């Protein structure tokens, strides 16, 4: 159950939706396991989604 | 240093990464946590290929576990290695709500030279910089619960049901910075009060269990 306190600034190259409640929302990227906020590479979830 | 000034002195015309990361974790447990004294501490270095890019992709992990936290800290390099050296945990293994400290230091050039990043125009630099990725998570591992260009590009992921808090100060710098005015590689990461934990971090051992892996110079 994972809560991102701190997102990754450069968007590169499944998901998961940190909105469960949680401290902030975010998409947790399988990848290691990376972290995103919402601005453009919603992309990757949205537009390859 | 002994061996650090008479080797920074020998290498006026080089830029050798340094990394070091300070973070405190508020740590809580479970009902069912039993008290625990362990602690487990790796470091392992992958090589991985994006097939997009030329490049390989370069990653140092330490991982340490003590007190039902454990904690991943990846530096992934594309192009370049910044190996780490050396981790530490400072941790409370008691059932109540406490902090865990967690060092981790990049190798020592004087010690085992990594790459030497301002060669080819700086090449190395313009990597770090432009795709450096510093990945941090921390989970509450095997227990059940009742149900701008300075700076360090980093993810930082907790799981809320251990983790009640994280407070960290980062730092990718040219390891002979003290022996320079400038220098183009000097990167920064807070989160949460990082000069407090900075200072806090060096002197816990009073009231802490503290563990240590320091992987073999040579
Ligand atoms: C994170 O890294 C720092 C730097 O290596 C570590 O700081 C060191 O902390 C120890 C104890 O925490 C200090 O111990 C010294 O020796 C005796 C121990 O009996 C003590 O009585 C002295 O007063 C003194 O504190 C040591 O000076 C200190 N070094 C520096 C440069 O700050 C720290 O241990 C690391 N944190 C971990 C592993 O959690
Ligand atoms: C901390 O440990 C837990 C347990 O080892 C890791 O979470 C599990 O990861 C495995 C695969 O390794 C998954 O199949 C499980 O679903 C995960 N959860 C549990 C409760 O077992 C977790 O990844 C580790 N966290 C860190 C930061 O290392």
């Amino acid at each position: 159950t994972a809560c991102c306190f701190s997102y990754t600034s450069r968007q590169i190259p499944d998901y998961f939706e940190t909105s469960s409640q949680c401290s902030k929302p975010g998409v947790i990227f399988l990848t290691r396991q990376v972290c995103a906020d919402p601005s453009e590479e919603w992309v990757q979830k949205y537009v390859s989604d | 240093s002994e061996e650090k000034a008479n080797f920074c002195s020998t290498h006026n015309d080089e830029v050798y990464a340094r990394f070091r990361l300070q973070m405190r974790v508020g740590v809580r447990h479970s009902p069912l946590y039993t008290p625990s004294n362990m602690c487990m501490l790796d470091i392992e270095d992958s090589v991985e290929d994006i097939e997009e890019s030329t490049e390989k992709e370069y990653a140092s992990t330490a991982t340490g576990e003590a007190a039902g936290v454990n904690v991943s800290v990846a530096l992934v390099g594309e192009g370049v290695s910044i190996p780490f050296s050396y981790i530490g945990l400072g941790f409370n293994p008691s059932l109540e709500d406490s902090y865990l400290y967690v060092n981790v230091s990049s190798r020592a050039p004087w010690v085992k030279q990594t790459s030497d990043l301002s060669a080819n125009g700086g090449w190395g630099i313009k990597q770090v910089l432009e795709k450096e990725l510093l990945a941090i998570q921390i989970g509450c591992d095997n227990q059940k619960f009742p149900e701008n260009p300075a700076d360090i590009d980093f993810s930082l992921l907790v799981d809320p049901r251990c983790v009640t808090s994280v407070d960290l100060h980062v730092e990718l710098r040219d390891a002979c910075i003290d022996y320079k005015q400038e220098s183009p590689l000097s990167l920064k990461g807070k989160y949460g009060d990082g000069e407090l934990v900075k200072k806090e971090i060096k002197d816990v051992g009073k009231n802490h269990n503290m563990c240590s892996l320091n992987l073999n110079p040579g």
